[PDB]
């Protein structure tokens, strides 16, 4: 009887339980908020590449992440844990979204075919280069120049996002914006603009890991602050009239 | 069939012959984005001649239409994998399958 | 226009910073023409030009000033952490100053002292916190040790602000005193927006700035001193999920009885939004109702088949996908699965139906408001409607829609089992 009802009660598996551990990633952005509110429109069309040096699993599982398609934050917050969609905690995970990563958008793990010739993904010395499109989403991207078709459309951009880029572990990349640090192998097509016009004054602009809660904190556990954005009243810069 | 995808192939051309152990490190792979198999956390790649049914044809039609050091995007169909039958606790039935093939070896 | 902000073409360049205003730029821009502006206003006083600012007590306007409650991060240490005798002591740094308050919280977005589950205190006031107002010790700023304290034995909750024994009005020593000890109380530490704190437990006796001073000689403990491990902090979340059977709503009850038929409604002001999320997926043309009181508009509702991902509950209404193939020419294809019910309804009218097969038609009572959607790749639904009323019955719940759950068959009579919440 226990041979007999353990091979009766294993081939039902509506009982049979699933469990996958996933890696722990990161988002990352860069200082500039986008803030275009229609109106007062200063850009609507950007354009910024991200140069890479390793994307390989050293000591590790071969299924790693790097993505740069802009998720939608009314969907997505940076958390470093959570949702139904196989978790991993960076770009493209929300359904109201999408993510480049070299071959296809993966719009809430629905493969999504973006149309390229030489298919390949984010792999050493392949640079990432980044337009945006939001009257009629069609958002433009290309890997190493090349025409990446097949745009998003649909993407919920009512409003705005956010400029987003994600990396696992095993990871060593560089943006390139502008001026020194923006050595534009493939220059701003026309209607676009090296995404550093914004380097607004006070500070140096530089990443900032999505609004971090606590970093590796060493003398003691810093309980840092909420901050929700750099204003807590809304996200938008100021056009006086 | 065997839908071949290319993920990161190599020199292209070096195809399996008959008795030819292909050094596959797959990471097998259902549809939803389920993971169902993978050598990879095992750290063995999987190893199989050509001809002798050990593995489903997907493999080793898969494995023809493949060369050395290919990373493919694999995708069987239910006709040559368990089908309605399904490797039962595991596999249901009707079930397509998905493998992130990687053929390094041939000995 | 588009002086040199035509985002197209850019016929002619040389754009400026100038173009955020001087808001962006600073009085740089502005040393050539505001020198002569205010010669000009100089001699505008010189006509005897008598203008007073607005925004000044004396001419009394400014009322544009309130608080902004959000975000209201209760930062915590673990349940398992928990501690019911013997002293304890744990600092509390604090960077900034403002809408921030520790002392220990209790196991039970409601703050420190709204409730019978916590004891707290703050520095923007030097009050008590313990389920209303209280005068205590003083305020702080940035740089100042809080010091928290309990004796959990004769109950002498105690803050030595940098060695600064704080006191009551009265001039006593305990701030918080004769509680029940119950389950426990954990350290705790609320922020508001914009404040910010930094807690050692007891990972350091050094990095404990003002410990030898008040915790050592008395007895009283570090709360992490024996912890040869990373101890565990977290906080009162910002999304909101599916945990619990709550049972103790302002008022909203749950039962089940035969067509289905359950119990339910409030009668406080449900202005704001609810939330609704089933247990069990029950399963056994395919007309089932989930019905709810609120109809023919009390308030307008917002009927949507609708996933899990959210991130609000607010009256942003109307603020909810597409493939769209290339073949290397731009020009979009295959453009078939898109955006992966009206605001119109209910009981007045009765019944908001499901129906199943792939085919979707979830209308209210059975009149056609053109469903577009039938898209369904896979969806694990539960029936989350939220929306306002003026809160009459509130709410509401009702082979059948028991049929696209699970792997039987459409069947209509579900059975009895004994799980169905």
């Amino acid at each position: 009887n226990q041979h007999l009802i353990c091979d009766n009660l294993l081939p039902g598996r509506d009982l049979l339980l699933q469990t996958r551990l996933v890696n722990h990633v990161s988002s990352m952005r860069p200082n500039i908020f986008l803030g275009v509110s229609e109106g007062s429109a200063q850009y609507k069309k950007w354009y910024y590449e991200l140069m890479v040096d390793h994307t390989e699993p050293f000591v590790t599982a071969e299924a790693t992440h790097l993505r740069v398609g802009w998720a939608s934050t009314e969907g997505y917050s940076p958390y470093p844990g959570g949702g139904e969609e196989w978790g991993g905690n960076g770009v493209g995970d929300d359904l109201f979204s999408y993510g480049f990563d070299g071959l296809h958008l993966w719009s809430g793990c629905i493969a999504r075919t973006v149309s390229s010739p030489n298919q390949h993904l984010l792999r050493t010395d392949d640079v990432i280069s980044c337009c945006l499109d939001l009257s009629a989403p069609s958002i433009s991207f290309r890997i190493n120049g090349q025409p990446v078709q097949g745009m998003f459309e649909n993407f919920n951009i009512d409003g705005l996002f956010f400029p987003v880029v994600s990396f696992s572990a095993g990871i060593k990349v560089r943006f390139l914006l502008g001026g020194r640090h923006g050595e534009f192998k493939f220059l701003p097509p026309p209607g676009y603009a090296a995404c550093y016009e914004a380097v607004l004054p006070k500070e140096k602009l530089k990443v900032e890991h999505s609004r971090e809660y606590k970093q590796e904190r060493t003398y003691t556990r810093d309980l840092l602050g909420p901050t929700v954005s750099l204003t807590q009243a809304a996200f938008t810069p100021v056009p006086v009239d | 069939g065997v839908e071949i995808e290319t993920i990161s192939p190599g020199d292209g051309r070096t195809f399996p012959k008959k008795g030819q152990t292909c050094v596959v490190h797959y990471t097998g792979m259902l549809q939803n984005g389920k993971k169902f198999d993978s050598s990879r956390d095992r750290n063995k790649p999987f190893k199989f001649r050509i001809g002798k049914q050990e593995v489903i044809k997907g493999f080793e039609e898969g494995a023809a239409q493949m060369s050395l050091g290919q990373r493919a995007k694999l995708t069987c169909t239910p006709d040559v994998a368990y089908g309605a039958t399904g490797h039962p606790g595991v596999i249901p039935p009707n079930a397509t399958l998905i493998f992130d093939v990687e053929l390094l070896n041939l000995e | 226009q588009g002086w040199t902000y035509g985002i197209q073409q850019d016929v002619k360049n040389r754009r400026n910073p100038r173009l955020v205003p001087y808001t962006l730029l600073d009085d740089r821009t502005k040393k050539s023409n505001k020198d002569s502006l205010r010669e000009a206003v100089r001699t505008l006083l010189g006509y005897g030009y008598h203008l007073e600012a607005p925004d000044q007590d004396h001419a009394s306007r400014a009322e544009v000033c309130s608080g902004t409650g959000e975000r209201f991060r209760i930062f915590r240490a673990e349940k398992t952490y928990a501690v019911k005798a013997g002293r304890w002591y744990f600092e509390f740094e604090a960077v900034t100053a403002g809408d921030m308050r520790v002392g220990w919280s209790r196991p039970g977005d409601l703050e420190l002292g709204s409730d019978d589950r916590a004891f707290a205190f703050d520095g923007f006031k030097a009050q008590r916190w313990h389920q209303g107002n209280e005068h205590y010790g003083r305020s702080w700023q940035a740089g100042d040790v809080v010091g928290c304290m309990v004796d959990m034995n004769e109950h002498t909750m105690m803050f030595t602000l940098n060695g600064e024994i704080l006191l009551d009005d009265s001039g006593s020593e305990l701030a918080f005193k004769d509680f029940d000890v119950g389950d426990g109380f954990i350290p705790v530490c609320s922020l508001g927006v914009a404040q910010v704190g930094r807690m050692n437990f007891g990972k350091d006796v050094s990095t404990l700035k003002y410990f030898t001073i008040c915790g050592l000689q008395e007895g009283y403990e570090p709360f992490a001193v024996n912890t040869n491990r990373d101890i565990t902090m977290w906080l009162s979340k910002r999304l909101p999920q599916f945990l619990q059977v709550p049972s103790n709503h302002e008022h909203i009850e749950v039962t089940r009885i035969d067509v289905t038929q359950k119990s339910f409604g409030s009668q406080n002001n449900n202005t704001d939004i609810m939330f609704y999320r089933l247990s069990m997926p029950i399963e056994c043309t395919y007309y089932y109702s989930v019905r709810i009181f609120p109809g023919q508009e009390p308030a307008n509702v917002w009927v949507g088949w609708i996933t899990s991902d959210f991130h609000q509950y607010d009256t942003g209404f109307d603020l909810d996908v597409t493939v769209t193939l290339g073949d290397e020419k731009g020009k979009v294809h295959e453009s078939i699965k898109r955006s992966n019910p009206g605001q119109g309804r209910n009981n007045s009218n009765g019944l908001e139906i499901g129906c199943v097969v792939g085919l979707l038609t979830f209308i209210a009572n059975g009149k056609e408001l053109s469903t577009y959607y039938q898209v369904e790749p896979s969806t694990k639904l539960f029936p989350a409607v939220f929306a306002q009323a003026t809160s009459p019955n509130v709410f509401q719940f009702e082979g059948l829609f028991k049929s696209e759950h699970k792997n039987p068959v459409p069947q209509c009579p579900p059975r009895l089992h004994v799980q169905f919440l």
